[PDB]
RNA sequence: AUGAGGUGGCAAGAAAUGGGCUACAUUUUCUACCCCAGAAAAACGAUAGCCCUUAUGAAACUUAAGGGUCGAAGGUGGAUUUAGC
């Protein structure tokens, strides 16, 4: 997969740069993804939409 | 005092989804991962199943702001084709021009 | 044109001058390998005429000072598409046969690494497949190529087919031969005990050998082959290509390892990619280093010229304009004196 | 079209500009200087001055094409053309040197005469005296009899009964037997000939 | 490991034990064990093949590079 | 209550017909490359059917994507008819 070189050098850029330091799958980044943003209902352009 | 009450319920909906938009995102962030115990995540499901039906983002419809027309409706402006129609030849919606090329 | 056919006599003073090719020694020495645009030509004109350039002359020249004792010398033709490559190749094959060297043509080692209906599980190695037609085709042109040597050459060590049948020291390799030819099963390992028999041989200075594989950098390169599970295999699974691998090493003496790049057949090579490097990656390079590459470059004005002129005597340029000035300076200009451009558009021109 | 009425065809022509002025007639000079004044449609990117340009062969390759594929049409006809060379080389080598004199080996002249004899003289056409049309027959000008030549050849060509086929050897195949007047194109010809020749009685419905 | 170095080192690499391989089968050949691995890597040869290998290993390759490449290795190898 | 709100539900095919997509292949199919190659070739041919997975969603057998599986009708289409300088 990968050199354990490479891989150890990633995941401490991972720490240094705060992403996800833990092996994690696409299914479980959608965690991070829902809180790194505002929910659509929570979007002024929704809540807001009607004078 | 909305155009109708098509957009009437939609305000109620906008409303009631913007106030439990947090509960919301917590329990299907509980429910949308592969590490907690399946059992908590499906007590999360029946929660968020629980939760009443407006509450729910994708029950919100674009409307036009103006007319309550719910479909045809420029997301940006919000107004349906033809109040954007309306606006854009009588000239009152800056930097709009027909376009000939 | 000149009326040396001997290929160990041309020299500079033939450069740019064509070079002949009897019927025997085409059918002989090259039943696979050559170009199949110039076996093409080969047919239509009854004449089979190698120009004689600069790249062969120099790989020549090496082979002829070349000492046996050293351990065998890798060279490598490399240039852009169509220069010229295989056919260099070739000549020196035909120089080496009529040296009497033991020639191991190998035509293509591309199609060794994609497009085999038939891969089966080695029997010798079960994480090895093997290419039984491959393998088979390849036997059969050895054996038509160096028939004369293969009654001469015997086996040192005993070689099993079968869980009954075998083949014994002191055997002929034409046995080997024969064996891997008529039982298309046992064809990869037929050709794995070739290889390493005359490997094994050439040091002990029973003859001389040449490997002239071409295009080379399939064997450390990808392959488009996949398992029964849809899985990529690489080319070292392959029985074929890791004993030509085995082969490609200067370990052994008593030979010379030719070889010639080829882009044209690999995969996943850009169109463009012609240095030694870029074709063939970094386990190519590192297996073949240290080598001594040959540059085929496109035609010089006169060997542009005298393609030109021998094409006009074969009546070739069928186009009343082609003899004209005019016209050889728009087939120099269209093909910009690239040997392969140039012959495909005298082709209908 | 982009271009004006004012702009006029390029004239690609090496000898025509190369022409020596006093070989010129008072009309051709007055052409010369009048186009010297006057805008012209940039080059077309099928025709250039080369030596080897054939316009009959560029037309059958742009008849050939499909669907923009300029580059397969023209490896299609490069390689029958080279098909038709190996075959007639292949043909004269085998053949006794009473018979290689006649032999041709030229693929442009075979060419050109392949379609010159599928050119059919005479065509049908719909022709209404009174309020009834009949396929009366009438002269095919020069350009639609060259258009008719090339078509039939190419839909021969096209046609599925040659199966596993390729075009190259399909068509070289069919010139061959045009230029030595056979195979189904000249078949073809023939029969509108006899059509023609059996409504014969009907010319006189033509007016013009 | 090797995989994970962007720059090319010569010292300790597969063109190093190629050619200091090739060396000793040279000399071996020529039976005179007057040889040692400092001894054949201290060669100006040695010097001029290592940096054509480098130079083409890190910096771009290219026609010229390959004819330095090609010239280090005819005077290693004793063929010209 | 012909007004308002809530839950659930239909939105299918006997069959015809209009438009489009895919094809019937060799100027084709697969692969590499983006045009100097190698294989395929009675196979070509589904974006359909069935199973699984993933994406969105509170809710997916009924939406989309991917994979697996299957390899179907068809073999350039009658009068008629559309578009293009
Ligand atoms: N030395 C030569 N003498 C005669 N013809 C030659 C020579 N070199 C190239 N040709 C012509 O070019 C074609 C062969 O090209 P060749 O296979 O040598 O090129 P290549 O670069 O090795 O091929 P590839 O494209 O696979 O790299 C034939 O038409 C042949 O006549
Ligand atoms: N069937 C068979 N093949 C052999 C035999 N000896 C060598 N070979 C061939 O050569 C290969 C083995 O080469 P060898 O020198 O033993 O090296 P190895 O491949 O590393 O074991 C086999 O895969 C065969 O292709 C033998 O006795 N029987
Ligand atoms: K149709
Ligand atoms: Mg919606
Ligand atoms: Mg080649
Ligand atoms: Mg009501
Ligand atoms: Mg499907
Ligand atoms: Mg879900
Ligand atoms: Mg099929």
């Amino acid at each position: 997969s990968l050199s354990e070189y490479a891989f150890r050098m990633s995941r401490l850029s991972a720490r240094l740069f705060g992403e996800v330091t833990r092996p994690t799958n696409s299914k479980s980044m959608k965690v991070v993804k829902l809180f790194s943003e505002l929910p659509l209902a929570k979007k002024k352009e929704t809540y807001d939409w009607y004078p | 005092h909305y155009v109708d009450w098509r957009m009437w319920r939609d305000v109620k909906r906008r409303k009631m989804a913007y106030e439990y938009a947090d509960e919301r995102l917590r329990i299907n962030s509980l429910r949308k991962n592969t590490i907690l115990p399946k059992i908590l995540q499906d007590v999360a499901d029946e929660e968020i199943a629980a939760l009443p039906r407006d509450s729910c983002p994708v029950r919100i419809r674009n409307r036009c702001v103006m007319t309550s027309r719910p479909r045809g409706v420029k997301r940006r402006w919000r107004l349906s084709r033809i109040v954007f129609r309306h606006l854009a030849d009588h000239g009152q919606l800056s930097g709009i021009q027909r376009a000939t090329w | 044109r000149t009326n040396e056919n001997d290929p160990a006599k041309h020299g500079d003073q033939h450069e740019g001058q064509h070079y002949n090719i009897s019927p025997q020694d085409l059918e002989t020495v090259f039943p696979h390998g050559l170009p199949p645009r110039f076996v093409m030509q080969v047919k239509t004109f009854s004449e089979a005429c190698l120009m004689v350039r600069k790249p062969a002359l120099e790989l020549l020249h090496y082979l002829k000072n070349t000492s046996f004792a050293y351990p065998a010398i890798r060279y490598l033709l490399y240039g852009e598409k169509g220069t010229g490559k295989t056919l260099s190749l070739c000549h020196v094959i035909h120089f080496c046969a009529k040296q009497d060297w033991l020639i191991l043509h190998i035509p293509d080692a591309h199609l060794w690494v994609k497009n085999c209906r038939d891969l089966l599980q080695s029997s010798y190695n079960k994480q090895r497949f093997d290419q039984p037609l491959e393998a088979s085709t390849w036997l059969k042109n050895f054996k038509t190529t160096n028939e004369r040597f293969l009654n001469q050459i015997k086996v040192q060590e005993k070689y099993v087919w079968n869980k009954r049948e075998s083949t014994e020291k002191g055997s002929p390799l034409g046995e080997v031969v024969e064996q891997g030819i008529t039982r298309v099963r046992n064809a990869t390992d037929a050709v794995g005990i070739v290889l390493k028999e005359l490997k094994r041989q050439s040091s002990l200075g029973m003859f001389h050998l040449l490997v002239a594989v071409d295009g080379i950098n399939a064997l450390w390169g990808r392959t488009t082959l996949k398992r029964e599970d849809k899985s990529p295999i690489a080319p070292e699974e392959l029985a074929l290509v890791h004993n030509l691998r085995k082969m490609m090493k200067n370990d052994w003496h008593g030979g010379a390892i030719v070889s010639a790049l080829s882009q044209t057949g690999s995969l996943f090579k850009p169109r463009k990619a012609y240095l030694p490097q870029e074709l063939l990656g970094k386990e190519g390079f590192d297996a073949l280093d240290p080598f001594i590459p040959i540059l085929v470059s496109n035609y010089n004005p006169k060997e542009f010229e005298s393609c030109i002129q021998y094409y006009l005597e074969n009546n070739w340029l069928q186009h009343e304009k082609a003899p004209t000035e005019e016209g050889k300076k728009e087939l120099l200009f269209l093909s910009n004196a690239n040997p392969s451009l140039l012959e495909r558009h005298c082709a209908y021109l | 079209s982009r271009y004006s009425p004012e702009f006029k065809d390029p004239l690609i022509d090496k000898e025509y500009y190369r022409k020596p002025v006093e070989e010129l007639t008072e009309e051709e000079k007055y052409v010369r200087e009048l186009k010297k004044t006057q805008l012209i449609k940039a080059a077309p990117a099928g025709k250039t001055s080369s030596v080897f340009e054939d316009p009959v062969i560029s037309k059958f390759t742009n008849m050939m094409m499909i669907g923009g594929n300029k580059v397969l049409a023209r490896s299609l006809m490069i390689q029958t053309l080279e098909a038709v060379k190996r075959k007639q080389f292949e043909k004269y080598h085998a053949a006794s040197a009473e018979e290689q004199a006649t032999i041709e080996r030229n693929p442009y002249t075979i060419f050109h005469q392949a379609l010159k004899n599928c050119e059919p003289m005479i065509g049908l056409v719909p022709i209404l005296k009174g309020g009834r049309f009949y396929q009366v027959p009438v002269p095919l000008p020069d350009r639609r009899r060259r258009f008719l030549a090339m078509k039939w050849m190419i839909t021969e060509c096209r046609d599925k009964k040659h199966q596993r086929t390729l075009m190259p050897e399909k068509l070289s195949h069919k010139l061959l037997e045009a230029f030595h007047n056979q195979g189904p194109v000249i078949k073809r010809k023939h029969d509108l000939h006899k059509m023609a020749e059996a409504n014969r009685a009907l010319a006189h419905y033509r007016w013009w | 490991t090797e995989a994970d170095m962007e720059e090319y080192i010569w010292e300790n690499s597969s063109s190093e034990r190629n050619i200091l391989e090739t060396l000793l089968q040279m000399k071996a050949a020529e039976k005179n064990m007057e040889i040692n691995k400092e001894e054949l890597l201290g060669t100006k040869e040695i010097e001029e093949y290592k940096k054509s290998v480098v130079s083409l290993k890190n910096e771009e390759e290219n026609e010229n590079s390959i004819s330095q490449y090609k010239e280090s290795v005819k005077r290693l190898l004793n063929v010209t």
